[PDB]
């Protein structure tokens, strides 16, 4: 649960 | 290149911050489709757990028209995880005769939406009758919210049942386990991406699990991003890792139900982290698990695994697997 880096 | 992706991701988050504010940065996640358009002024958010679609704009001029296009475009967007960049503001060409959301949302009439006219009329209703406002502290954000049908999750899981069925025959992994994992990992979201690089419906990390499955299947290297955003491939790869974790990594656990608990936790946190809960010596760890009851193994993992995620994971998959088990 919401990126990426 | 991963470094290129990490850079763009950094750039993407910053571009949202500048326009929306740090406290308004919403990014796509395993269970959340988020797409920015209009030079980041407009965003579309599908929350798959809660069954809601939220479309927002912070454009100072003609807010309603911005929402209108984002509403229509989201409702009719095609099922194409491979093509769309949820970390760009570029407006992908996505319209489809069979929209991804088709049957998962109904309009003001209670009708499913697969064409621009109904979508457009439904967008007017929402703008005229469900339009909300709130502030940044600096600017007004305008939004409409759409609730998905009550069984939106069953409908999504329906797309993949055949793929699960096959994967289950192919590897000897229960259909109910596979479903419980994809439902818990992604809520059947084909666009799923995590902060820790998990990709797709079953949320596969390329360099760990994806690599290991490729070894058993007699391949060298790594599953590609595009391979894992193909649902049948993703579901086949994820199911193989469950078979691999059971057979090879956690193979020294004798009680099959204990081993199932260990495999569910391991899928998420790695097989080593699961064994290390019991001992730093992988054999001695399995031997310790073998002197316990399955309920105790379950209880140990759900309360003493290092990671709060992996701990919560075991509980959530186990509960879910019950619901899929009958049939
Ligand atoms: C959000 O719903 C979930 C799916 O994502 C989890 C989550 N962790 C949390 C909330 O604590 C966070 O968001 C992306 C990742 O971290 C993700 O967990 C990762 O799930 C996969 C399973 O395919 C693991 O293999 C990853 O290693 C795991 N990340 C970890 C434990 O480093």
């Amino acid at each position: 649960a919401x990126k990426x880096x | 290149d991963t470094n290129g992706f990490d850079i763009l991701m950094g750039q993407f988050a910053h571009n949202i911050e500048n326009i929306w504010g740090f406290k308004e940065v919403v990014i796509a996640g395993p269970k959340d489709y988020v797409k920015y358009t209009d030079q980041y002024q407009t965003r579309s958010h599908i929350n798959f757990d809660d069954g809601t679609i939220t479309i927002e704009t912070i454009a100072g001029t003609e807010p309603a028209a911005h929402l209108r296009r984002a509403i229509i475009k989201t409702l009719l967007m095609g099922d194409d995880p491979s093509s769309v960049d949820l970390y760009s503001d570029v407006d992908d060409i996505t319209i489809s005769k069979e929209p991804f959301l088709y049957g998962q949302v109904v309009d003001n009439t209670g009708q499913p939406i697969r064409w621009e006219g109904r979508a457009s009329n439904f967008a007017d209703y929402l703008l005229k009758n469900r339009l909300k406002s709130r502030s940044n502290g600096l600017r007004i954000i305008y939004s409409v919210t759409i609730n998905m049908v009550p069984n939106h999750l069953d409908k999504r899981a329906h797309k993949y049942l055949g793929m699960v069925r096959q994967a289950s025959r192919k590897y000897g992994v229960d259909e109910s386990l596979i479903l419980a994992i994809m439902q818990t990992q992604s809520s059947f979201n084909p666009y799923a991406v995590s902060r820790s690089d998990a990709l797709g419906l079953m949320q596969v990390v390329q360099h760990t699990a994806g690599k290991d499955v490729f070894r058993s299947q007699g391949k060298s290297g790594t599953p590609s991003r595009s391979f894992l955003f193909d649902p049948a491939s993703n579901i086949d790869t994820g199911t193989a890792y469950l078979a691999m974790l059971n057979n090879v990594y956690l193979g020294g656990i004798d009680n099959p139900t204990s081993r199932r608990y260990a495999v569910i936790t391991a899928y998420n946190g790695g097989a080593g982290s699961v064994l290390r809960v019991f001992s730093n010596d992988k054999i001695q760890a399995a031997n310790i698990i073998n002197t316990m009851t399955p309920g105790d193994v379950y209880q140990t993992l759900t309360t003493r695994h290092p990671s709060a995620e992996s701990r919560r994971y075991l509980y959530k998959v186990n509960t879910a697997q019950k619901s899929y088990r009958r049939r």
